[PDB]
């Protein structure tokens, strides 16, 4: 009778099922707390108050990591984290109003979007591409008016990133032609991969 | 010297990365050995609103925060001003917070793939893998090393189970396949293809699926038709994986 | 030479610039490199690579000449530079190491080019107290260690292990006694011994907690001391424990009360010790408590202010 | 109608300075036949 072992496996599976249900949420909450803390005077830390107290550090660090490149896996996790920080409307209940006018406003008080323009400029990985803009709609955080109004002013800097955006677009044009050949004819689909799917979201 | 301290501490911190990584794994095994199956799972170790208060129940244990100070220390490590080598270490630490979730994944980390049989496979299976790896790693010097990949790991025991997905999971080189030259490398590749087919030999339904997943240089209809026919045909996979136009490709094939 | 001043000073910096230009250059430095040796004699053999160049600097006679000069030399910094032990696997494992060892070993072998130890330490302290007492040891020790240790080679290290003393305790005591190179030297010696033990297997961390249906002893609830790479049972364990205890006990105290900039070498030694602990320390829950302190020690170092 | 539209492009198209890197078409006059290379139908001597 290996039934006890089987039962243990079942209990573990139940625990795992719960894990699937939350730890996404729980993990997000921890990360979210960190984002708030960074905005925060270190979430009750802020370098023990003092001279080194502690407001706006996460944004500075993020800019440096983006510049760094790397084994990109850390960057991908960080991109997910940036989205999570924008990734909002729950968990609050430092009474900041949970609106991007405050939030991405303070995120534009942070203003880390040059790296997204750099993510629009340099596109090393397709996952770096498909997430460098995949959260980048936060750069238009509802209003995004300064993120427009400075981003348009930021558009007068170099050629670099603008050329990269054009390449991605051109990339979309090529992809569309391929897709057209790929749809081919009628007279079902797997979602047309996503290359196409990715392009539709990106286009939006 | 500051980064010699800092990345030295980062060396300790990266040491502390796998140090707590190791600690977490050991703790999980110990917990797993006795009691609490349902309770143990719920306990961890440290409809829409199910855990949403238990997260709030972690929220006081997070917002206020057996070492709490150690968790705070991880935050201080993140708190260093600007160390690009140190910044890389900080990025690793940031992922590491992710370690609680990682630990949940780590608890799962029970996957992959009898006893004495496993040891024998490691002695060989491992040898075949090593030969292939060496060949990739090191005209014909890797082609001189190709016999370790083609001949070594050539006699696969397809009678023994645990080989189909697990040797499929154990075989990284095969997965990578799934530099064509008319010389030593080309000969080695042809031999390897035959040997590989024999090794896969453990996909009657699953083996076929694995082969399909592995493929990119195949299923055109033209460039590899005779070989494709030899590999497969006239079966239950010829009735479901048997979509047409191959003779249109075989019209050029 | 055949028959100083401002001209000499001006020429010195110019020589430094020349060295940088050959060092920076690749595919471009053959006779400049050939050229360097004579200049070295007057006042990048591995530093700039020279795959071909590295081999060329490998004038066996050139190495021998440098060693002879140092031996009758009485001029130390050049000996350390010559001493090498290059990265790139320690200069190709003594592709540099072999030469140095034979050359260094040969010179030591036929030349220089407990209680007694305590007496020597006292004498060294007196020398330190004055201005010409014992000011050869730190540099000498560093050079010897590097020379006998590039890249963890074969029994030439046991030739240096012939001058070993088997004394981790003595080495630790020496480092503590002279806030210097002797202690750091003890750590280097410990690393060499550890490397010899490690040839045994290269102890990487394995995550295989695969206990089968035949499972392990399932009563390991709170393992304060897990099985680790103390060099076997009691002797290895004791040595590791003693070293760890002293460092934490000593390192922790220093960190808690030391100044933020005065023991760069001490910090380096701590990092080396941590690396050594990873290679060898594995003592579990108890070890974990030590790790918490290291966690605590790390926090103490940060106790940033 | 689309073929008619192809013409109702070519007439407009006359005037263009013919430059490097372009993609153009051809047609005979004496036989007045077209040019098309197959991607799956081979030659007589070599199948390649």
């Amino acid at each position: 009778r290996n039934i006890i072992e089987r039962l243990q496996d079942i209990v573990s599976a139940l625990e795992d099922r719960l894990r699937p249900l939350v730890q996404a949420e729980l993990s997000v909450l921890v990360d979210v707390l960190h984002r708030p803390e960074l905005l925060f005077p270190e979430n009750t830390d802020a370098r023990r108050k003092c001279e080194s107290g502690g407001f706006i550090c996460k944004l500075i660090k993020h800019t440096k990591q983006l510049l760094e490149e790397n084994e990109e896996k850390l960057c991908i996790k960080v991109l997910q984290t940036l989205r999570e920080m924008m990734t909002k409307d729950r968990g609050y209940g430092s009474r900041g109003e949970m609106s991007l006018a405050e939030v991405q406003c303070h995120l534009d008080k942070e203003g880390a979007s040059n790296l997204v323009i750099d993510l629009i400029m340099n596109a090393s990985s397709d996952r770096v591409f498909h997430e460098s803009i995949l959260l980048a709609i936060a750069l238009l955080e509802g209003g995004n008016t300064t993120i427009q109004h400075s981003f348009f002013c930021r558009l007068t800097e170099d050629k670099k990133s603008e050329k990269f955006f054009k390449v991605f677009y051109d990339r979309m044009k090529v992809a569309q032609q391929e897709i057209k050949a790929t749809v081919t004819v009628n007279t079902d689909d797997l979602e047309m991969s996503a290359v196409i799917t990715i392009m539709q979201p990106i286009l939006r | 010297e500051d980064i010699m301290v800092m990345d030295t501490k980062l060396k300790i911190i990266e040491i502390l990365q796998f140090i707590l990584n190791v600690r977490l794994d050991y703790r999980i095994s110990c917990l797993l050995c006795i009691f609490k199956r349902e309770f143990d799972e719920s306990n961890s170790q440290s409809v829409p609103g199910a855990l949403d208060f238990e997260h709030i129940e972690e929220q006081a244990e997070g917002i206020f925060g057996h070492g709490g100070r150690t968790f705070l220390r991880v935050l201080l490590h993140l708190t260093m001003h600007d160390y690009p080598p140190l910044v890389s270490g900080a990025l690793q630490l940031l992922f590491r917070h992710f370690s609680q979730r990682q630990e949940v994944l780590q608890a799962f980390k029970q996957v992959q793939l009898s006893q004495d049989v496993d040891n024998y496979k490691q002695i060989k299976q491992d040898l075949d893998q090593l030969r292939s790896i060496v060949e990739k790693s090191e005209s014909y010097n890797y082609r001189v090393v190709k016999e370790i990949l083609i001949r070594l790991s050539k006699l696969c025991v397809q009678e023994s189970a645990s080989v189909r997905k697990s040797r499929k999971q154990q075989q990284r080189l095969l997965r990578n396949m799934g530099k064509a030259e008319d010389t030593k490398m080309q000969e080695i590749m042809r031999l390897a293809h035959e040997f590989l087919q024999n090794f896969c030999a453990g996909n009657q339904q699953n083996q076929a699926l694995l082969h399909k997943h592995i493929n990119l240089f195949l299923n055109p209809g033209i460039l590899e038709a005779v070989t494709m026919q030899h590999i497969f045909m006239n079966n239950f996979q010829l009735c479901s994986e048997i979509n047409e136009r191959v003779v249109q490709h075989f019209v050029h094939c | 030479c055949g028959d100083h001043a401002p001209f000499r000073h001006i020429c010195r910096l110019c020589y430094r610039v020349l060295r940088h230009s050959q060092q920076d250059y690749r595919k471009n430095q053959e006779y400049i490199a050939k050229q360097f040796g004579f200049m070295q004699k007057q006042i990048t053999a591995l530093l700039h690579n020279n795959r071909k160049l590295l081999e060329k600097h490998i004038t066996a006679a050139e190495i021998d000449t440098f060693v002879s000069l140092v031996r009758k030399n009485r001029e130390p910094r050049f000996l350390d530079y010559l001493s090498d032990l290059c990265v790139s696997m320690n200069k190709s494992i003594p592709v540099t190491q072999e030469l140095i060892c034979k050359a260094v070993l040969n010179p030591t072998n036929a030349d220089i080019l407990i209680r007694s130890k305590s007496v020597r330490e006292l004498a060294q302290d007196a020398k330190e107290g004055q201005k010409e007492d014992r000011d050869v040891l730190s540099y000498y020790r560093y050079q010897l260690n590097l020379f006998a240790r590039m890249c963890l080679d074969r029994q030439y290290l046991a030739i240096n292990e012939i001058s070993g003393q088997l004394d981790v305790d003595l080495i630790l005591r020496c480092m503590s006694d002279e806030n210097l190179p002797y202690d750091l030297r003890a750590s280097f010696c410990r690393l060499m011994l550890h490397m010899h033990v490690d040839r045994d297997p290269q102890e990487q961390v394995t995550p295989v907690k695969y206990a089968r249906l035949w499972s392990e002893i399932p009563s390991e609830i709170a393992i304060d001391d897990y099985d680790s790479s103390g060099a076997s049972k009691d002797e290895i364990k004791e040595r590791f424990a003693q070293t760890m205890e002293f460092v934490e006990e000593y390192l922790r105290d220093v960190v808690c009360q030391r100044f933020p900039f005065s023991d760069k070498e001490k910090n380096k030694l701590t990092f080396e010790v941590v690396n050594l602990a990873r290679n060898l320390i594995y003592f579990g829950f108890y070890n974990f408590s030590d790790l918490l302190r290291l966690t605590k020690i790390l926090l103490a170092i940060l106790d940033c202010v | 109608l689309e073929k008619k539209q192809n013409e109702t492009e070519n007439r407009k198209l006359l005037g263009t300075v013919i430059q490097y890197g372009n993609v153009i078409q051809l047609l005979h006059l004496k036989s007045n036949k077209y040019l098309t290379v197959n991607k799956r139908l081979p030659a007589l001597l070599e199948k390649n």
